[PDB]
RNA sequence: GCCCAUUCGGGUCUUGUAAUUGGAAUGAGUACAAUGUAAAUACCUUAACGAGGAACAAUUGGAGGGCAAGUCUGGUGCCAGC
């Protein structure tokens, strides 16, 4: 997907959806992401529209794959990859507060 | 000092504004305003905003008047108009 | 709707 | 010389154009046009002029520094002094005029003396719009209109928050808390940082009050910065039925004048159950009383709601903490919390009797 | 082995910001010595600056500027330990931070605060120094509190922070061994440029004065808002050298530069090799 | 005055 | 408080580099020695214009008109329009507004209300095809200046929509240390309310000067039909020099008036433009000002850009100077290592500048 | 006329809404998906 | 409850009628609504038939 | 209460409860020692204290709800959706 590897590291460019009115939609939890090795932009998911407030911009993210297991409902299938960190520190951790977002 | 008046020309606006703060709301903040928890007709001097049901109807103007009117100009100078036929 | 979201004005004292 | 020549300013610039050898005319000077025939009947003049990705990114980047050095290696008071100016590391003397007296009377040493540049932006104030957070070791949920000692930039200084929601990116409209857990947005009154900078906001910096809680108390970004906001508080107006038929109903008391009715007419309402109506008229001889249709009978145990939406404004509240102006330099004290100020001039918290939540039980539903 | 390759290469991968510190004369990296009120700090800066300068530094005050390197010099300063102002202050200028710890006692509020605090306003880098392990007898609880310390310090800083062991204090400062190890772990610390640092002018003064007029103090009689120089390094980007600057003092106002005169440096670095004590100089 | 740490931000069971 | 200028000279550029430094300035006496002393209504319909796309600024005329305090804020641009007076047409209110344009909260669809063109002002191909590309390299990406109708003086009546989408956070740093190799040279010749064939003369015209270099000369034509043409007659020609390895651009302009020959005019601008060819290097004369504002505005690097001997001149050390006024920063003009020719290489480092505006 | 003029406005704004929503979204769909089955058709061949 | 916390996930209490507006009792809210109306609707249904 | 089943339904049986309550148990910990050992650590042996939210406070991941005088979207009332 990324190459050769499992995870890529990436550079957030903008929010997208952020104006959407739908609080967690598919389009709403959806970040455009600059992968650093080949200088592509992709387009990834964030876990909710809670933990869409921790990615602002070029904020080195970490993303791996998505792996959707059967047809969702308000789903827009062509978005692949999701965010599971946001500089160097894990996004799950951040959202259930374990840590903290260093800057 | 200098700073001995800027000290307390703040210390004025902290004492005004904390006993706003404590002190009573107004009535426009409050929400579930009744008709007996205001000033008498404050709300015609209030410019409020809100939400309708369905646009009004028109107010006819000369300019309607006159879109409609060379409207049916064209319509009837071209006799591209619409009645029954005899069978 | 000019006026709403103003915060300054020309002060034209001619 | 030339450039001698252009900063020396005590002379004209023509007599730097006279003695090297006006902008609202955007078109430049040309000669006349005989000059210029006779000029450009030759053509020949100007016949010559005619005819990884991060690797690379810090490529680029070393290469825009490579070239900053070679073309600082230039004349030695442009370079030191005027071009770019003390780079890093220089040891400077830096005087700075009407210091205040308490800062010199109370100088402790221990106390480390900052300083910092303000850039073009950092100067202005206004609206700073954040998003911020209740820190999650932080105890006591925050509240809008309560101070908190923002650290923003360089500065430190207390301020009146008020904290919005943008309710499905509708509205910007106003809470009265901050979220337990999340982030909520915010806009205070202060210095007008960059967008995009982090903060930190305490409750209490003193050490007479420092408990044994935790006392950085809110985390956040800087979002925007504007001159004004524009956030709402949403008032309901609410009236009782007091004449039900079917479909219509004549209510009762949200408005005071018959005039009140008027300018408010053709607004949708609504029961507490949910039942969607219209206000149509005033009737004449009860004041406030007027004619509303509804989705179908409502009931005489019901509230009818006119959801309307009143503009607050954030409180131009701003005194920097100025510390180090003090004897003490801890135990710095600026505007209390709410409950603060009722614990000490005591007064009763604001208690709506019918506010607080109850049992309901449901009696069952029959009907004929 | 090609997996490894590549999912390892990937992490070399960071975001391209520009640097805006020289190569040439870098300025002293602020070290910053954070603890609660009643351990280590004085007797730490005291026993670092003695094993770096030979000098006995007794009763220190304000920032102290040492060469540590052959390039690297280093300004020691320590935060009053109550002062939640100067814990910001510090912590939105620091470069490193030696985070004391009670390991005795355990964690506490005033590290955890400045921690936070860091790690909102930019965090530099941290190296925890835990003192007091004088515990009881039990070496089993001492390597029990040393490695929850341990694990609750990889929570806050990265996962492979060092946290350092204090022995108990021998003849008024630490044994030396573990201040010269300490030494040879702040020597390699390999910083990595910040963002509000980098695109702010800032400084640290370790000279204050005011320059006013005793017969003008006469005169008017104390009430002045009297001028004042303010001697020290400075760091970040380029500040300008006209007058009218616009600069925030860190907790007295803000105030617009009169006149600047640059000065030759009092505590320089010399131009494998090793560092000779004559030149390990102390300001 | 010594202000101890508690138990969130000791085992940080967030 | 304010910095203060004197006279009415650089009017617009004194309030355009204040609105981008944040510095409350004065200008005073404004033409005070004069019979009819004062502001006049083109610049004050102008602090109107500037009055739209910021917010927050108060701008402070006095009594007698000669001295105004404008005090900038925040540029939030936002969708206007402008209603420009007769005595200046839509491009001395669209040239300055192109500095402000990429540093706003909300992207800049305006159109501006009035005449077309002007002898003494800049045009709706002027502002597009000369001004637009050095923006265009110097960062912008999104631009464009339409034409819904257009009005040749003196009636004008004609509506121009500029519309700037980029909102960047600071200029680029420029590095032309060359002299652009010239591939093309082409051109737009308009005509309302009067016949086709002034087109073609105008064209032939410029071409019959133009024939004699060896590059390639197109010149487009537009006639103007219907309510598209405005309440006026008029005609004019505007030729570009195109550089298209990197994009670089030089123009010139004029119109036709009351008894002027087409093949004239369209000689006089061949000719014109020749002349800015040769005084000209990798700038124009007219488009000098704003790339060495974008450079002044960049980065805090070292932008270098070439100009020649020529384009040095009172107006150009007059701008230089209300730039070292306002945000205190020098140029360097080194000269080349090469000697056929009389070119400095203006080296300017920019101020820290980054838009606060945007919301991220 | 404030009614009017309010619900004119808000339908307007609402129909803006919309469109630029689901611009957006199958943008995001037609772009990319085409590049999800790229590397699903090239990584079949494997 | 895949990425919701339970303290998200609360309980909001219904309130109830005012104590002024107290002798009509029990302010309906939509569920007693929908159970009043369904019940309309059938019986005018049977009605028509 | 539980089990089966696409459906109607069928099969089965002492099963539940932030209900009260009772005395026993000891282990992590805190610690006398002695042994061990050049000495000290550790193992081994071992008196004293050590449990009720036994708070002396193990996680991680998954499935599903339900709620408001709340908010948003659509449109052939009271609905559908998010
Ligand atoms: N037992 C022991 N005492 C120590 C240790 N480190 C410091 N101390 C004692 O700590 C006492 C308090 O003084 P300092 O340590 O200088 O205090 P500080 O850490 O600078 O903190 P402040 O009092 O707030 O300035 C000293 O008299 C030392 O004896 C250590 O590792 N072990
Ligand atoms: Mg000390």
């Amino acid at each position: 997907p990324f190459g050769g590897s499992s995870h890529a590291k990436g550079i957030v460019l903008e929010k997208l959806g952020i104006e959407s009115k739908q609080p967690n939609s598919a389009i709403r939890k959806c970040v455009r992401v600059q992968l650093i090795k080949n200088g592509k932009k992709v387009t990834a998911f964030v876990p909710n529209d809670g933990c869409l407030n921790f990615v602002d911009e070029n904020d080195e993210v970490l993303l791996a794959g998505f792996g959707r297991k059967g047809k969702a409902k308000g789903d827009i299938p062509g978005v692949r990859f999701k965010v599971v960190k946001v500089s160097g520190v894990s996004l799950l951790a951040l959202w259930k507060e374990k840590k903290e977002k260093p800057r | 000092s200098s700073f001995e008046k800027q000290q307390i020309e703040i210390r004025k606006q902290i004492e005004q504004l904390e006993n706003e703060a404590v002190a009573e709301k107004k009535w426009s903040l409050k929400g579930e305003v009744k008709a007996k928890d205001r000033p008498e007709d404050a709300l015609l001097t209030e410019e409020l905003e809100f939400d309708r049901t369905a646009k009004p109807v028109p107010v006819i103007t000369s300019e309607v008047t006159e879109s409609l009117e060379d409207m049916i100009r064209r319509r009837i100078q071209d006799s591209n108009f619409d009645d029954l036929q005899r069978r | 709707k000019m006026m709403k979201n103003k915060r300054g004005g020309v002060i034209d004292k001619r | 010389n030339i450039g001698k020549l252009i900063y020396m300013d005590n002379i004209s610039p023509e007599e730097c154009i006279r003695r090297w050898r006006d902008l609202e005319k955007f078109v430049p000077y040309f000669d006349t046009f005989e000059k210029l025939a006779k000029k450009w009947k030759s053509v020949d003049a100007i016949k010559e002029r005619f005819l990884t990705w991060y690797e690379l990114q810090k490529a680029k980047i070393s290469k825009q520094l490579e070239i900053n050095n070679i073309e600082y290696q230039e004349m030695t008071p442009e370079q030191r002094q005027r071009i770019e100016g003390f780079k890093a590391g220089s040891y400077v003397r830096i005087v700075f005029e009407k210091v205040p007296m308490e800062f010199v009377k109370n100088f402790n040493p221990k106390f480390p003396i900052v300083m910092g540049g303000l850039l073009p932006t950092e100067i202005k104030f206004g609206i700073v719009k954040a998003r911020l957070r209740r820190h999650r070791w932080h105890k006591k949920i925050l509240k809008t209109n309560d101070p908190l000692v923002l650290s923003l930039g360089w500065r430190r200084f207390q301020t009146l928050p008020i904290y919005t929601t943008t309710d499905s990116r509708t509205r910007t409209r106003m809470l009265k808390y901050t979220p337990e857990h999340t982030y909520c947005n915010a806009a205070f009154y202060g210095p007008l940082c960059s967008p995009n900078t982090p903060f930190c906001g305490v409750q209490i910096v003193a050490n007479s009050d420092t408990g044994n809680g935790f006392r950085i108390a809110a985390t956040g970004i800087v979002e925007e910065i504007d001159v004004n906001i524009e956030i709402v508080k949403k008032l309901k107006l609410v009236g009782f039925p007091y004449k039900i038929f079917k479909n219509t109903a004549f209510i009762k008391d949200m408005f005071s004048s018959a005039m009140e009715v008027a300018r408010f007419e053709g607004a949708q309402i609504k029961t507490v159950s949910g039942i969607r109506g219209e206000i149509k008229r005033a009737l004449s001889k009860p004041e406030g009383h007027y004619r509303a249709a509804f989705e179908d009978k409502i009931l005489m145990s019901d509230i009818v709601i006119l959801r309307s939406w009143y503009p607050v404004r954030v409180k131009k509240f701003y005194n920097p903490v100025t510390s180090l102006l003090l004897k003490e330099k801890t135990e710095w004290k600026g505007l209390r919390l709410t409950g603060q100020i009722r614990a000490a001039m005591n007064l009763e918290t604001p208690s709506n009797p019918d506010s607080a939540y109850h049992k309901i039980e449901r009696v069952e539903r029959h009907f004929n | 082995t090609m997996q490894r390759s590549s999912d390892v290469n990937e992490r070399k991968l960071h975001v391209p910001m520009v640097d805006r510190t020289p190569e040439d004369d870098p300025p002293p990296f602020i070290v910053a010595v954070v603890g609660p009120p009643g351990t280590g700090k004085t007797t730490l800066i005291r026993s670092l600056v003695r094993r770096m300068t030979k000098s006995t530094l007794n009763d220190i005050q304000g920032p102290i500027t040492v060469v540590s390197g052959k390039h690297r010099r280093l300004t020691f300063l320590e935060c009053p330990a109550d002062d939640l102002n100067a814990m910001i202050d510090i912590a939105k200028i620091a470069d490193l931070v030696l985070l004391l710890i009670d390991g005795n006692f355990g964690f506490e509020m005033e590290t955890m605060e400045f921690l936070n605090i860091a790690q909102h306003h930019g965090m530099p880098r941290v190296l925890g120094v835990a003192t007091h392990l004088d515990l009881f007898k039990s070496q089993s609880t001492l390597r029990a509190s040393k490695k929850r310390l341990k694990h609750r310090f990889w929570t806050e800083v990265y996962q492979g922070a060092k946290l350092f062991y204090l022995s108990g204090v021998i003849n008024g400062r630490y044994p030396d061994r573990e201040i010269l190890n300490l030494s040879r772990f702040i020597s390699v610390m390999k910083f990595r440029p910040l963002k509000w640092r980098n695109e702010h002018p800032y400084m640290l003064a370790d000279r204050f004065t005011d320059l006013t007029h005793p017969e003008l103090i006469e005169t008017q009689g104390l009430q002045i808002d009297r001028k004042v120089a303010i001697y020290g390094y400075l760091h970040g980007t380029p500040l300008p050298s006209a007058p009218g600057t616009r600069v925030h003092i860190a907790g007295v106002g803000d105030f617009s530069v009169a006149q600047i005169e640059k000065l030759p440096d009092p505590c320089p670095t010399p131009f494998r090799k090793r560092l000779d004590d004559k030149d390990k100089l102390i300001y | 005055g010594k202000r101890a740490i508690n138990y969130q931000i000791l085992k940080n069971k967030g | 408080k304010y910095t203060t200028f004197q006279g009415s000279q650089n009017f617009r550029l004194r309030i355009v580099l204040a609105t981008l430094s944040g510095k409350p300035i004065k200008i005073e006496k404004i033409r005070s020695g004069d019979l009819n002393p004062g502001l006049k209504d083109y610049e004050v319909s102008f602090l109107r214009l500037i009055e739209s796309v910021t917010n927050g600024s108060v701008i402070e005329i006095s009594y007698t008109g000669t001295t105004v305090i404008y005090r900038p804020g925040i540029i939030v641009g936002g969708a206007s329009t402008h209603i420009c007076p007769s005595s200046k047409p839509v491009g001395y209110f669209v040239e300055p507004m192109l500095y402000l344009a990429p540093f706003s909260k909300k992207k800049f669809s305006i159109l501006f209300k009035g005449i077309t063109a002007s002898h003494n002002d800049a045009g709706i191909e002027a502002i597009k095809w000369g001004l637009m590309p050095v923006m265009e390299k110097f960062g912008v990406r999104e631009c464009a200046l339409h034409t819904l109708k257009r009005g040749s003086p003196p009636l004008g009546g004609g509506e121009v929509h500029l519309v700037v989408d980029s909102l960047i956070a600071q200029p680029i740093t420029m590095h032309e240390i060359d002299r652009p190799i010239i591939s093309s040279i082409t051109g737009v010749a308009y005509s309302t309310r009067v016949s086709p064939s002034l087109v073609n003369r105008m064209i032939d015209g410029a071409k019959k000067v133009l024939k004699n270099l060896q590059c390639e000369v197109n010149i487009t034509a537009d006639v103007w039909r219907g309510e598209n043409s405005g309440k006026s007659p008029g005609w004019g020609i505007t030729l570009v020099a195109q550089s298209k390895q990197k994009g670089w651009s030089y123009f010139a302009e004029d119109i036709g008036d009351a008894g002027s020959i087409p093949e004239e005019l369209g000689e006089k601008v061949a000719c014109q433009l020749l002349e800015e060819i040769s005084k000209s290097a990798a700038v124009g004369r007219n488009q000098l000002p704003l790339a060495i504002v974008y450079m002044v505005i960049g980065k805090e690097d070292i932008g270098r850009l070439r100009i020649n001997k020529e384009q040095i001149d009172e107006r150009f050390i007059i701008l230089l100077r209300d730039i070292k006024k306002i945000f205190n920063t020098e140029v360097f003009l080194k000269p080349v290592d090469e000697a056929d020719n009389e070119d400095m290489i203006a080296t300017i480092k920019g101020i820290g500048f980054t838009n606060t505006s945007k919301k991220i | 006329f404030e009614a009017r003029q309010r619900i004119e406005e808000k339908n307007k704004e609402s129909s803006d809404y919309h469109a630029k929503m689901a611009h957006i979204v199958n943008t995001i769909n037609t772009e990319e998906g085409a590049e999800k089955n790229k590397y699903e058709r090239e990584r079949k061949l494997r | 409850a895949k990425l919701v916390h339970d303290v998200q996930k609360k309980q909001h209490r219904e309130r109830s009628q005012l104590t002024s507006r107290s002798r009509y009792g029990f302010l309906e809210k939509h569920k007693d609504y929908v159970k009043r109306a369904q019940d309309f609707h059938r019986k005018q249904s049977t009605l028509k038939v």
